[PDB]
């Protein structure tokens, strides 16, 4: 099928660029249309902890976007309470087949170390973290402590 | 004595030899026999009228004179023939096998529906009627004897040592006879000479110099040529007739021709799906004219691409047409109106060149009927079922090339893309809703409560370029009529009928001329019904059928005249209305292409284009 042989590469082509961001990259061998992976945020307030999430993707992929889901409670803005998260390249009506995963993940990557309330997905926190930064982060942090993933070593 | 003493006198003398007794020199002699007007099926036990059955050897039936009697289905092995007489004898799918039958007349009836064989025998100096199969037959070398006899009365071509007739004048019909063999069940004087074994090249070649000089001196014109132009080529253009230089000269004119009117019909609409005798005797030919017409690969890039596609994925494709195909698609890809589009990552190996291996690869890129910049990629596999859909084609599943870059297809019509840069899968991406919509056309004409039978036969006959089954048979005749004749009276088309077909089509309130040139393609498709290809044959051919496709062209006439080539033309279709029934099937639809033919891939069959 083509949906595989996509996939073979656009995961190859990850493995190639160890962007220390993200790892690891784990497969099911039941579907391989359905990935694991785990991120690093390099800003606070969320270097205490790491995040993992899970890619599924349709099987009319690439003609069709995957959507991503986080499998570890986060306290974010753009983020909600039952893992999903929004991101303008993975929306269907924006979504090009030829768009390289790569950088679909850099992107969510890059919106967990900058949230932009601008349009976000929780007025809740947004509000929060427009009006008082400083308790946004210091909930944030105590949030990542108790329900986030534990830091990578190397 | 008579010849039914003849008769049932070699009924019990092969039934001896059937039971183990052998014939001595006298037994096996039945020479001077007369077995004239004789059905030989009854009296004869139903063995020898069955594949795998017997074989009556080792006989000497010598001045027979079989003139009028039906040898058919039937196998002889080891007999002797010379100087017998068979003219005008019934022989559906006879076979002879190490039997000589020199000198003797084999001017079989037209009647004869399939040609019979001549495994390992020997014709030296017999007249054969144009359509046998001689995938065995030994021939001789000429011997000087003189030509078969004739009064004025035609010539004769000689083919290694057999003697053939050419016609008293190519009509028209003396052409679709001995030229056309799409159009007469894969029947022809080409494929009678080609049948012979592979190393006759010489003789082979000699029979084809000796009948091209005959038709080279029939004055015929471009017009009267272009139904036998796609069968001429399907047999003399692969070797050894590209040896022959006499050969080649004639038949170059006749292969751009071909390949004119075949950029005109298949580059803005699907090519149906190959059979064998295509792939093996057809698309060899399209990749050595495009190989010929450079230019044309990109200017016609639709109708290239599905010569390839087909080319690269057909099953009994040779390897030659595989890599002269593979070969002439580096080309394509390298042309500066093609290269600017290739996404150097996603195309192909990644590697900037297709991965003929894989059918789920990025081998494909199309570019826009109208602009310069817009270039479709897509895979085998998907351009396979977009170009012969199915209820569950996708029709989105490529990217988009806008100038090198992909673009996204969300919230950008099919339907709409299709009309303007990509005409090729419209004709497709319609043909759920047109087989309904046709389908509710038949079951009108069908009534599905009484009639079950014909009306999954009719639906049958429509994915498929022939059917085996036909309706020449006596019941077929008193069955369609009674379902004909009541949306005829008078011979003119019903009008509640036409209201009918008006509701079906959704034209109630629309323009007579787009009712007219429904009506139209109607009568061109239930012309095409009664044709050899369908439910008709080389000779018969269904009357209701012709008599309903002929009734669906007046009220065509009746609502818009401008729609017909003219007047005459009009009169001249009615007319053959009354084979010549697949000549007007072809006339009507390549005026019907010209003129309105998104009308006509409306109603038409994509099997069938």
């Amino acid at each position: 099928m083509a949906a595989s042989r996509r996939l073979m590469k656009e995961l190859e082509e990850i493995r190639k660029c160890g962007m220390k961001n993200f790892r690891n990259i784990q497969v099911d061998e039941a579907n391989l249309l359905t990935w694991q992976g785990l991120i690093v945020p390099d800003n606070p307030p969320y270097d205490k902890g790491a995040f993992r999430i899970e890619i599924n993707f349709p099987a009319e992929y690439p003609f069709k976007p995957p959507k991503i889901t986080f499998k570890t409670k986060i306290y974010h803005p753009n983020i909600d309470e039952k893992g999903q998260v929004c991101l303008p390249v993975i929306s269907a009506e924006n979504w090009k087949p030829a768009t390289k995963t790569d950088q679909v993940i850099q992107s969510l990557i890059a919106l967990v170390n900058d949230p932009q309330p601008e349009h976000p997905l929780r007025a809740d926190l947004a509000e929060e973290y427009s009006k008082d930064r400083k308790k946004f982060c210091k909930n944030a942090e105590e949030f990542t402590k108790k329900y986030g993933e534990k830091r990578p070593v190397d | 004595s008579s010849p039914a003493d003849w008769a049932k006198k070699l009924t019990d003398a092969v039934l001896r030899q059937k039971a183990g007794e052998t014939l001595t020199a006298a037994d096996r002699d039945f020479s001077n026999a007369d077995f004239r007007n004789i059905t030989f099926s009854k009296i004869l036990p139903p063995s020898f009228m069955e594949r795998d059955g017997d074989i009556i050897k080792g006989f000497n039936f010598s001045n027979s004179k079989f003139t009028y009697s039906d040898i058919s289905h039937l196998h002889f092995d080891e007999c002797r023939f010379t100087y017998s007489t068979l003219s005008d004898v019934v022989c559906s799918n006879t076979k002879f096998s190490n039997s000589d039958m020199n000198e003797v007349f084999l001017q079989y009836s037209i009647t004869t529906q399939q040609q019979p064989s001549f495994i390992d025998t020997t014709l030296k100096n017999t007249l054969i009627r144009h359509k046998a199969n001689l995938s065995g037959v030994i021939l001789n070398e000429p011997d000087n004897s003189s030509p078969p006899s004739v009064s004025g009365g035609g010539n004769f071509i000689r083919l290694g040592d057999i003697w053939l007739q050419m016609p008293l004048l190519w009509t028209e019909n003396a052409v679709d006879g001995f030229l056309n063999h799409e159009h007469n069940n894969g029947k022809s004087i080409l494929m009678t000479i080609d049948s012979l074994p592979d190393k006759y090249s010489q003789e082979k070649v000699q029979a084809m110099e000796d009948l091209v000089k005959s038709l080279r001196g029939g004055r015929l014109t471009e017009a009267c040529i272009r139904p036998v132009e796609s069968s001429l080529v399907s047999v003399l253009a692969h070797p050894p007739y590209t040896q022959s230089a006499l050969i080649s000269e004639w038949l170059g004119p006749v292969q751009e021709r071909f390949f004119a009117h075949q950029c005109q019909t298949y580059n803005d609409v699907p090519l149906p799906a190959p059979d064998t005798y295509y792939q093996q005797r057809i698309l060899p030919v399209l990749l050595d004219s495009f190989d010929r017409n450079s230019a044309a690969m990109t200017t016609h890039s639709g109708l290239f691409n599905q010569v390839i596609l087909h080319c690269m994925t057909g099953v009994d494709c040779t390897d030659g047409t595989r890599q002269k195909a593979a070969a002439l698609y580096e080309q394509y890809l390298a042309h500066p109106a093609v290269s600017p589009h290739i996404h150097n990552g996603l195309f192909g190996n990644y590697d900037g060149s297709p991965d003929w291996t894989t059918r789920a690869a990025d081998n494909f890129l199309l570019l826009s009927s109208q602009d310069s910049d817009t270039a479709m990629m897509l895979s085998t596999d998907t351009l396979l079922t977009m170009l012969n859909p199915t209820p569950d084609t996708a029709w989105d599943n490529f990217y988009l090339l806008r100038a090198g870059e992909n673009v996204s297809t969300a919230q950008i019509s099919p339907v709409e893309l299709f009309r303007h840069d990509f005409p090729v899968f419209l004709a497709a991406f319609n043909q759920q809703a047109t087989q309904r919509r046709f389908g509710e056309l038949i079951d009108i004409i069908l009534s599905t409560e009484e009639h079950g039978e014909l009306n999954q036969q009719f639906l049958a006959a429509t994915n498929q370029k022939h059917s085996t089954v036909k309706l020449i048979d006596d019941a077929s005749v008193s069955r369609l009529a009674t379902i004909f004749d009541p949306l005829l009276p008078e011979g003119k088309l019903s009008p509640a009928h036409y209201q009918h077909i008006l509701s079906a089509y959704h034209l109630t309130d629309a323009t007579p001329q787009k009712q007219a040139e429904t009506l139209f393609c109607l009568s061109t498709a239930f012309a095409r019904y009664s044709s050899s290809a369908i439910f008709g044959t080389e000779h018969d051919s269904p009357p209701a059928l012709r008599g309903y496709a002929e009734a669906l062209m007046q009220k065509a006439w009746e609502l818009s005249p401008a729609i017909f080539p003219s007047s005459e033309q009009f009169t001249e279709w009615s007319d053959r209305f009354h084979t010549c029934t697949s000549v007007v099937a072809d006339s009507m639809q390549r005026h019907a292409r010209k003129y309105f033919p998104s009308v006509l891939s409306s109603i038409l069959p994509l099997a069938w284009a």
